[PDB]
């Protein structure tokens, strides 16, 4: 599970670097397509993901504004 | 699909590789169109500049080369006004073993070492030999466009 959640963070950072801002729904769907059903075969559900992004925003690794997530 | 499987694997490889100043990711829905980001390497005139690129994967990929273009206007000897890149590995030297990471590292390398004998921008090719003037013009027109 650890390798999973750190892996998710790597993909989340790249998604945001390239696409600049994303809603929870878009992050969720990209992780499902490229990680959950991707070669990693790593499971995540929406509540867990939201809690995770929220912990990232608390720790200022992520910004949440105007309903979407961004890198600081 | 097999090509989609391949591109999923290329994505994971890039995610795990930690290469500095390059990144990419499928643009919304499709595995078949991505956005990349390349930062100029330290020591080069492109240091501190970053460029977005589009990568489109055709029917026939990996055997047919992906179409890669700068989205951010890039003033470079080997780049045209439309964002097209003259890079050997994207046309005649394309190998079906190449992946996204390879393409991004090659373009990043092309920034600091252009091929002046094969210019798509002659102004830039001629200015290249004068790096303080090139850098000033590059930086001041990156800001304009």
């Amino acid at each position: 599970k650890e390798e999973e959640l750190l892996l998710f963070w790597t993909y989340i950072q790249a998604m945001l670097t390239n696409l600049e801002s994303l809603s929870l729904d878009r992050i969720y769907n990209m992780l499902r397509m490229f990680v959950v059903t991707g070669p990693a075969l790593a499971e995540i559900d929406l509540q867990e993901l939201q809690g995770y992004l929220q912990k990232k925003v608390r720790d200022q690794q992520l910004v949440y504004s105007a309903g979407v997530y961004r890198l600081p | 699909g097999p090509v989609g499987k391949r591109l999923q694997q290329e994505l994971m490889t890039l995610m795990m590789s930690g290469d500095k100043g390059i990144s990419a990711f499928p643009e919304s829905d499709n595995l078949f169109k991505w956005v990349g980001t390349i930062h100029g390497a330290a020591g080069t005139v492109y240091e501190d500049l970053r460029y977005k690129l589009s990568l489109e994967f055709p029917s026939g990929y990996p055997y047919n080369a992906p179409t890669v273009k700068f989205l951010t206007p890039c003033y470079h000897p080997n780049v045209d006004t439309q964002g097209n890149i003259c890079l050997d590995i994207l046309k005649e030297k394309w190998s079906a073993l190449y992946d996204v990471r390879t393409i991004l590292l090659s373009i990043q390398s092309l920034l600091g070492e252009p091929n002046i004998d094969s210019p798509l921008n002659t102004h830039a090719a001629e200015l290249w030999k004068n790096p303080t003037a090139f850098k000033k013009y590059l930086q001041e027109t990156y800001s304009k466009q």
